[PDB]
């Protein structure tokens, strides 16, 4: 696997890809 | 959060999972 | 068929527009 | 869910802002 | 709704979300 | 145009429908 | 169905791909 | 149109770009 | 039908998050 | 290739970078 | 045909675009 | 490579396509 900086739309993309059947949650705000 | 961890800076595959429910 | 993959990404990233800062948690099995 | 709803037919904004947190 | 910068393709992607079957126009040049 | 309106400042929902057709 | 809203999804993007300054009209029911 | 030509069979670029303004 | 054309545009897009500075060849016949 | 396994299920991550240079 | 910058993502997506059937290689690294 | 032709810089239709296969 490589590491990189994920911001944005990447950063939604690689968690709906990463996680899979869990899903996720993308909380920006923190 | 998630912000600051991943975008950033640069996390590795098992912080990004921390974010998977 | 991967149709639903495939809506499943259009749908995080139309949630990531829409909701903004306020986040979203995205549940495929709920 | 989510996918039940918006995956067989279109989901508007005002429809896909109801799954916001 | 969230209010926030859109640019580009998040821009596009706004305003085929927003305007549905209307359609829309992207003029960049203005 | 709509790039000085939504992209350099930030449109609300009613400006962004404003190039709808 | 959405696949016909999933391909306009691709559509506007391309466009803005390949329009680029000279923009685009989209227009689905045209 | 564009959703009835290039939905049923893969437009190119050069297909595309006569839909620009 | 375009469904596989739409699938390719989101294997490349993946490919292009996963692969990073590796990189890819990306070849629909092969 | 990548189509014929990716496009009829779902290619996760880990089957994703098989197909990295 | 329009002249851009491409980078990314919009790269990648402009690759998938004209190179078509031929595919492509996105080797970032050089 | 790519990066330094058409990120960089401005790439046209043909530069573009020294990247297909
Ligand atoms: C700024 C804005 C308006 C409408 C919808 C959005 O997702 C974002
Ligand atoms: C924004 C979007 C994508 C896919 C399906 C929908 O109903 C809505
Ligand atoms: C720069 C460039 C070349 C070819 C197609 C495009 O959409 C953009
Ligand atoms: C670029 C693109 C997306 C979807 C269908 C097409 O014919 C072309
Ligand atoms: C940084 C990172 C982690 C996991 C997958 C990716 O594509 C990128
Ligand atoms: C990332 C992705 C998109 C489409 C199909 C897949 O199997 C995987
Ligand atoms: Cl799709
Ligand atoms: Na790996
Ligand atoms: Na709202
Ligand atoms: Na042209
Ligand atoms: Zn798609």
């Amino acid at each position: 696997f490589v590491n990189q900086h994920l911001c944005g739309s990447h950063l939604v993309e690689a968690l709906y890809l990463v996680c899979g059947e869990r899903g996720f949650f993308y909380t920006p705000k923190t | 959060g998630i912000v600051e961890q991943c975008c950033t800076s640069i996390c590795s595959l098992y912080q990004l999972e921390n974010y998977c429910n």
